[PDB]
This record gives structure tokens, sequence and C-alpha cells, in this order.
């Protein structure tokens, strides 16, 4: 047995990163999260 | 090779073509590019 | 929200379900059951190409490119029935508790270079 | 047939021409007379800017599902319908080894690079006399420690052997081969930094080491028999040079070495302490 | 083979500009070429070159002013990349919104 | 050259031509180790030629640590000698042997990285499991074993002419790829 | 030009800097010189060296323009200081170890 | 709250990756033919339906005696209750 078979942090890691990188919640939600907008500072 | 300088050493560095990316005196890993030398003309208009 | 998500909402998650199990029977039946206990949240850091794990700063992830996030870590029993493992990186918020300029004073702030 | 076309100003012939691509007016003109050649040049940017033949070559795939419009009297199907042809093709084996060797690299906290060569390594030899099988492993075992070194990070075998187990014996034979695969087809430095970060220290006692194991090396001392022990001991010498709490067995089980090699290694040290000096 | 007709004198020898240097529209800011096999292709007149296509990236074909800085790092997988940024100084001008 | 490339061993086959009672070998032998838990043959130690060998139920015999072809020869004959004596008319019939290996050196420092580096195609290294490169030739079809302390183990022949001949043939090689 | 300041911005500075120009008919239009585009018949010559030293920041003024072409007697170019501290109109701040070094042609 | 962990990244990162060790917690670690006659025909008849395995271990002898010098007298089924029964 090995727990470094078992446990895979590419699971996390890659899910997170993907839905933040991507705005798809998941799919069957897209655009939650967006470029910041700095054109100016109270934009 | 070629002036670098260090993003937050701060330091000159003078690498060449495979040489590490990376900063003497802190392993940092950003270097500038130590601006040209030859002059450069704007007009005040 | 994202402060509460770290402290709370994230250890709830965990032991929400926290033990899996499994027997095989014999002739007696062996059980096999793996916990999850306390869990940990790093300060953000990166592991270079090389090898090397060193802080991250938030200037750093944004020119080259990186992800500003800190590992994850638990606690595990393993049972066999008659430390602290590493499970994946939570990106961080910036500016939230687990940040490196939360707490930064403005004098801090510039030397890091932020706009404070 | 020879199906091929080539552009030659007919007015000047000179050449193999002088030519010039005017794109944003996609014409081709002949550097001297100026005489457009071609026009309706095709854009070239664009067509991936809408958008791994290099493992799954010319025998496409395409991933079918099921949509909204389907009930699971058609959808289960189609997964009851892709099974009949899983063994015409080895390549279970060929996207099994990628899919697990990605399972690995991935697992194991690699570089994506890596993660290619080793998708690679697997791809070239893939099948030899020399490959027989050997268990499938010792090359997603080797091919990966070439698709690390490969790609220019290097790995211990106990590394990988923490990864897979390989029996340390069915990797050496796989390895040779593997490598003479390539050479027919056709570096310890990197274990320095990764060592102090698995102890948490600053740059300097790192820094200092590829001096003091490559001035070490440099000279004299052969010193060692799987350099990996003599890389540490550098951390060693250095980390005396300094004052920082690492002792010996502290050293040992963080890196999984003799502390034996350690003390004999650092009497090679305690002697040779003449000429390091930097500072 | 396959250059762009800007031209390349501005850049040094890495294939970079250096922070300073006026640029203009179709001009060649960071030099990069893709090494081909030399019996890759043969795509016109690769039997003298066997060597390289080239992959640079011009600046945009309206655009000018100075560059600013050029910072060169290496991204997660320890793959050299570089970042210039380009400076100019927009004057209101007729069509100009406000 | 100018050095013999020394055996330490050589392994040989000896058809005594009868099914050797392999238990009663054992018994009325002087000092021999056989047991049927790890193989199917009587091993016997001679110190006059001291040799090792393995004699199989088929009554064949494989013997090493000869210093010589006469070495093994000369034992294997004992060795059916002694047979005999047991009861079995153990008889030399068509002998021979399967195997010279031998160390030997050169003495010079060697670039045994320039020789696998360049001879990767024909000589690979891992250099940290074992320092040795090994080395192939079909005329004679020697396999040699390099170290830097100059040792040479050739092996890959039923003679020790053909160790002889590839060593005459790389021993050269060795000059050449001579450190200093 | 390591301040913090864009060349083409301090550039456009300078150029709104008043200069004395009270013998300004004894200068001829650039474009009637036959010079390679500027000579002391028909142009002044100034250059601007600043170094942050001080910890505290240090101003760059008008004043700090320093001549460095014949006049030929003409009373032209001097940076006009209307104020009575005696420094000029301010051209950009520089915090220690920032440096300017600039020649401008009037 | 969470003990977001005090240590340097460096350290903690060293144990996830090839740390080169294991099991430091235990968990998942896992012959004559007169004499086999004798035997065989007292396997037959101390009990007809004697398995190879009843019979193997009661063998206690090498395989080659047990398996096929009894092959004569004693016939095996393959399926159906007494079959592998040399009986
Ligand atoms: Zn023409
Ligand atoms: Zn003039």
């Amino acid at each position: 047995f090995n727990m470094k078979l078992a446990i895979n942090a590419k699971t996390i890691t890659s899910g997170l990163k993907y839905a933040l990188a991507t705005g798809n919640w998941g799919s069957s939600r897209a655009g939650v999260s967006q470029v910041l907008n700095r054109y100016t500072y109270s934009s | 090779t070629l002036k670098y300088i260090c993003a937050e050493c701060s330091s000159k560095l003078s690498l060449s073509r495979t040489d590490a990316v990376r900063c003497k005196d802190c392993g940092h890993r950003i270097l500038l590019k130590a601006r040209t030398k030859r002059l450069v003309q704007f007009e005040a208009r | 929200s994202f402060n509460q998500f770290v402290d709370y909402t994230l250890q709830d998650i965990i032991c929400e379900d926290s033990t899996l199990i499994l027997e095989q029977l014999a002739q007696i039946s062996r059980k096999y059951e793996i916990s999850f206990g306390k869990i940990y949240v790093t300060k953000p850091m990166v592991n270079e190409s090389d090898g090397v794990t060193h802080a991250l700063y938030p200037q750093e992830a944004r020119l080259r490119n990186l992800t500003y996030s800190s590992g994850l870590f638990v606690d595990v029993k393993k049972r066999t029935y008659e430390g602290k493992v590493f499970i994946g990186r939570l990106p961080i918020m910036l500016r939230s508790k687990n940040c490196y300029l939360s707490e930064a004073t403005e004098s801090d702030l510039y030397k890091l270079k932020e706009c404070p | 047939p020879n199906l091929n076309i080539v552009l030659t100003c007919p007015e000047c012939k000179v050449y193999p021409p002088k030519i010039v691509e005017r794109f944003s007016e996609g014409d081709v003109v002949c550097a001297l007379c100026g005489l457009v050649l071609s026009d309706k040049l095709v854009d070239t940017r664009s067509e991936w800017r809408t958008f791994n033949p290099l493992l799954d070559g010319n025998n496409l795939s395409t991933r079918i599902g099921k949509g909204e419009t389907t009930d699971m009297r058609f959808t289960k199907e189609l997964n009851k319908a892709q099974g009949k042809n899983v063994m015409d093709k080895k390549d279970n084996e060929v996207q099994a080894a990628f899919a697990k060797i990605t399972m690995l690299c991935d697992a194991a906290e690699l570089p994506k690079i890596v993660k290619d060569c080793a998708k690679e390594a697997y791809k070239l030899c893939h099948d030899e006399k020399t490959l027989k099988g050997k268990s499938m492993e010792s090359i997603m075992a080797a091919s990966i420690l070439i698709g690390c070194r490969r790609a220019e990070v290097a790995r211990t075998f106990k590394e990988i052997q923490s990864l897979i187990h390989v029996k340390t014996k069915e990797f050496g034979k796989t390895l040779n081969i593997m490598k003479n695969i390539l050479r027919g087809k056709s570096q310890n430095l990197t274990y320095i930094p990764r060592f102090c970060s698995h102890l948490g220290l600053p740059m300097q006692v790192t820094t200092s080491a590829e001096y003091t194991a490559k001035k070490c090396k440099e000279i004299k001392e052969i010193a060692g028999k799987s350099p990996i022990t003599i890389a540490v001991v550098s951390i060693y010498l250095n980390i005396l040079l300094f004052q920082i709490p690492i002792t010996a067995a502290k050293v040992g089980q963080t890196l999984q070495v003799t502390e034996g090699t350690i003390k004999s290694g650092y009497k090679i040290l305690y002697e040779h302490r003449d000429k390091l000096v930097d500072p | 083979l396959r250059m762009k007709h800007g031209t390349y004198d501005k850049l040094d020898d890495d294939g970079l500009i250096a922070p300073g240097v006026r640029v203009s529209g179709e001009d060649v800011i960071i030099g990069k070429t893709t090494p081909i096999s030399p019996d890759e292709e043969e795509l016109g007149q690769r039997t003298a070159y066997h060597s390289k296509r080239d992959a640079s990236t011009p600046l945009r074909s309206t655009e000018n002013g100075i560059v600013d800085q050029v910072l060169v790092t290496t991204n997660q997988d320890g793959l050299k990349f570089v970042k210039v940024r380009v400076r100019t100084t927009k004057i209101p001008q007729i069509g100009d919104k406000f | 050259s100018g050095i013999v490339p020394t055996l330490q061993n050589i392994v040989a086959t000896v058809t005594l031509g009868c099914r050797l009672d392999l238990k009663t070998v054992a018994l009325h032998a002087r000092n021999a180790e056989y047991n049927p838990k790890r193989f199917a043959a009587v091993i016997m130690r001679i110190r006059e030629p001291k040799t090792t060998a393995l004699i199989f139920a088929s009554g064949k015999m494989v013997v090493t640590g000869a210093k010589s072809e006469d070495d093994s020869k000369l034992a294997s004959r004992k060795y059916a000698r002694i047979i005999q004596k047991i009861g079995f008319a153990a008889k030399f019939t068509d002998f021979k042997i399967q195997n010279i290996v031998g160390s030997c050196d050169v003495k010079f420092p060697i670039r045994l990285e320039g020789l696998a580096f360049s001879h990767g195609t024909f000589s690979s290294y891992e250099p940290e499991l074992f320092p040795g490169l090994i080395y192939r030739m079909v005329k004679p079809k020697i396999v040699l074993l390099i170290f830097v302390s100059g040792k040479i183990v050739l092996t890959g022949a039923k003679q020790r002419e053909e160790i002889y001949q590839a060593f005459e043939a790389i021993y050269p090689v060795l000059s050449e790829f001579r450190k200093m | 030009n390591t301040t913090v300041l864009a060349d083409e911005f301090i550039a456009h500075r300078l150029g709104l800097i008043p200069l004395q120009s009270m013998d300004i008919e004894q200068l001829e239009y650039s474009r009637d010189c036959f010079c390679e585009d500027h000579c002391d018949k028909c142009s002044v010559v100034l250059t601007l060296q600043a170094f942050g030293e001080s910890e505290s920041t240090t101003n760059v003024y008008s004043k700090d323009l320093v001549i460095v072409s014949n006049l030929m007697g003409r009373n032209i170019g001097h940076p006009i200081i209307q104020d009575k501290e005696g420094n000029g109109v301010l051209i950009c701040k520089l915090r220690k170890g920032q440096e300017l070094k600039l020649t401008c042609v009037a | 709250r969470i003990t977001t962990l005090d240590e340097t990244v460096g350290v903690t990162m060293s144990h996830t990756g090839m740390s080169m060790r294991s099991d430091n917690s235990n968990f998942l670690k896992v012959m004559p033919k007169k004499e086999i006659l004798d035997y065989l025909f007292k396997l037959f008849d101390e009990y007809d339906y004697w398995s190879l395995k009843g019979l193997k271990e009661r063998t206690r002898q090498p395989e080659a005696h047990l398996k096929e010098c009894l092959d004569k007298v004693a016939t095996l089924v393959k399926k159906g209750p007494y079959a592998f029964k040399y009986t």
C-alpha cells in the first residue's frame, strides 16, 4: 500500500485552479469568475 | 553576454545564453534588462 | 466570506465524511477504515521546477504567471479492524487572513511593491 | 508526380527567386520587378486563433457521450457500443500508459514537460524484445527517469522507487536498454538544491555547495559509488560552515541516506577544508 | 525560413530589445525561432537552411513608442519566458471620446 | 598489449554418462554440498584442482572456479573418478567448457566516460549503481567489463583464446581511452 | 533616466520651461541654418545632471539647467526664475539612487 | 480555527514528494510409488471424496509421486460433487 498512490493532489489543485481560471463552475455555471478590471481605480 | 538586473537584489548580472535565469546573492528568478546605452531622442512637443 | 470558508467550512467539509471503511471476510474478517482529522493550510508558496519550495509573494505571482495558493494538509488515522498528508493547494484571496499581505504595514506594502 | 510548386518571376528568372510575402496585401512579389506572383494569401494565425499527433498518430479519436436530448436507453448503449474495438488497438496499453504516467508524474508533483517526455519515452520504444513486457512498470519507471533527466530534472532512483516499487533491479536493466533505444534512434548537480529545500534552508547554504561540490569533484575524490551521497555531504560540509541545527540524525531520514557515508565522507572533508574559502 | 519583412536589427543577441529603444509598427520585438528538421517539410528553400523557421513576435501594425521594460524569468516549469512592455503617449486628437 | 587476460573462473560441462544417485553421491563424498532444496545437482569443491561443480540427475556436471582449461579438465576427471568410487561408472565423454571468465589489468587510468559517452551505442552507463562499462565484440564475441582501476573482466567464451583475441583488440582501445 | 517619470513625460515638461529669449532675433530658424540639424547659430544647448543623494527626496529645478554651447554673447537661454527662492520650475523629484542625465536643444 | 502550519514552507513539502520512505504505519502491508499408492489407496479408502488439496496436504512429500503414480487406479472427476476425488 501507499498513500501517495491513493491521495492525488492533482485532483484538488487542478480542480480549483480550473474553475477559477475559467468561469466554469464545475459546467452548468459560467462567468462566475472574471478577470479583475483595472481600467481605473473606481472601476 | 549582456547586462541584467535582479528584480529585488538589484545587482547587475551579465549572464549569457544557457546560463540559469537566476540572480546571484538571492536565487531570485526575475531579471530586468539593463536599459540600452545609445541615446534616445524625444521632442518636447 | 472567504475568511469564513477557510476557518470553518473547510474543516467541516472534511469531517462530514471523515472516514471510509473496507472489510474483508475470512476464516476472521479483516476490516480497514481511514480517518480524517485536523486540517492545516500553509502560508502561500510555490514549488519551483528544480524542486525547491519557498514563499511566494503576490508580485512574483503576477509577473511569473504563477498561482497564489497554499498547500492543504490533513491528519489521517489508518485503522486495521477485526503523518499529515498533502492533498492539494488552495488559491488564496489577497489580503485575507491567510495572505502574506493581510497584516503588512504601509511602509511594508511598498517594500513588497504593492499599492497600499 | 513530385506534386510540387515553386514560384519564380518569369520576367526576371534570375534565381531561386528573391520574392517577399506582403501578407497584409495577400501577395507575393518579385523583390526585383515587383511583379506579384500569387495572391489571395490565406491567413496563418487566425487559423489556430480559433483554437496529440506526436502520440495519438493517425488513428484518431473523439470523446462520445450523452447529450441533453437522450434518454438512458440510448446513452448507456453509446457506453455499450464503444466497447467492441478496444483490443484490435493495443492503444489501451498506449493511452493507459499515458494516463498512468500522467497519473504518476502529476501525483509526483512534476513539471508538465517531463510528462511529455515520458509520454514520449514510452511511445518511442513502446515495444522491444528488450522490453518484452518486463512488468510494464520499469519503463514507466525509467521513461519517467528518462523523461525527467531528458527534461533536465534529475531525480534519484530511490525517489522514483518511492513512487513505484520496482524491486530496484527491474529498473536497472530496463534503463540501460532504454537509453540505448534512443542512442540508436539518434548530471548529479540537480540534487543540491532540491535537498536544501527539503531541509528548509536559505539560499547561501545551497549557494555555496555548488562551488564546494563542484570543487570537491573537480580536483580529486571520485568519492561515493552513486554520488547522491557525496552531494549531501557538501550540505553537511557547508551546514557546519554555518551553525544551523540540522544534526546528522535529522539529515538522514529527511533525505533517506546512510549516516555512515556521511562521517567517512566528511573525513575527506575535515581534512580538505583548505580550498573552499570564497570569502 | 519564413521571416517577417519587418526589421530585426533592433534586437540584441538574445532575441530581446532593450529598454529605451524606440520601436515602430511591424518591428520584431521578441526574436524566437523553432528548429525544424532538415528534411521535415522542404517547403520552398529549406535546402539551404536545414535549420529553423522563425517565430518572432512583431509589434502591432499600428503602434509605436519606446520599450519600457523587459523582464526575463522562467515559468513554473523552468521554461524561460519574457514580458516586454511598450510605452506610448496618447495626445488628444480629433476623434477621441470624452 | 603485453597483458595476458588472467582467467578467474572456467565453467565446463562433463557428461559422465550415468544417472547418478545424487543422494549416494553426497553420501560417499568427503565434503560435498548437496540438498535438493537449492538445486538438482551435487556441488563438490575439490581443492586440487580447487573447483566447484554442480552435477545433475542427468549426470552432467558444470565446473567453475578453474584457472585453466586443464584445471577444469583434470578436476572433472577427478570428479568422474570420485563418482566411480561412489559406485557409478562416470566417464569423461563429450566434455566442453561452457564459459571462461577472467580478470586482468591494463593498469593505465581510463577515460571510461569518453568510451561510454562516445560508445553509448555499444556501451551504456548509469554510474549510480555500478561504476563499470559493458562492451561487446562479435569477432571474437567477448563481453568485457571495464572499471577505472584498470580491471578487465572478459567473459563470453568457451576458450581463453577468444578472451586473448578480444583482449588484444580491446587493450588498444583502453590505451586510446587511457586517462592520464 | 531612472526617475519615476517617463521620458516623454519629462521631455514634455522641459519644453514648457520658459527660457530667456530677449535677444532672439540674433538666432535663426533651425530650418534656415545649414548645419547638420543644429549649431550655435540656430540653437542653444543645455544639459541636466541630477542624482538623488540625500536620503530625503531631492528636487530638480529649472535652475539646474546649464548652458553648454557658445552663446556668442547673445542674451538668450537662461531659464527664467521668477520666484523668490530662486528655484525655478520644479521638473522632477528624485529619491536616493535615482539619476537623470539629459541634453536639451532649445 | 485552523493551525495554519507555522513551519517554513520548504520543510513541510519535503515528505509530500519523493521522500523515499514508507511502511512507517503498518496498514495493508500484506516419494515412493509404493508409499504414494499406499497413501493413495489410503486416500481412496479413507475418503473416496479425497480432493487434491486434502491429498496434497496429506501427501507431505514430493508432488510427483502423489499426483502421477496414483493416476492409474484412482479416477478423478472434474465437475460435480465427487470432483477431484481420488475415489
Ligand atoms: Zn521580377
Ligand atoms: Zn545651425
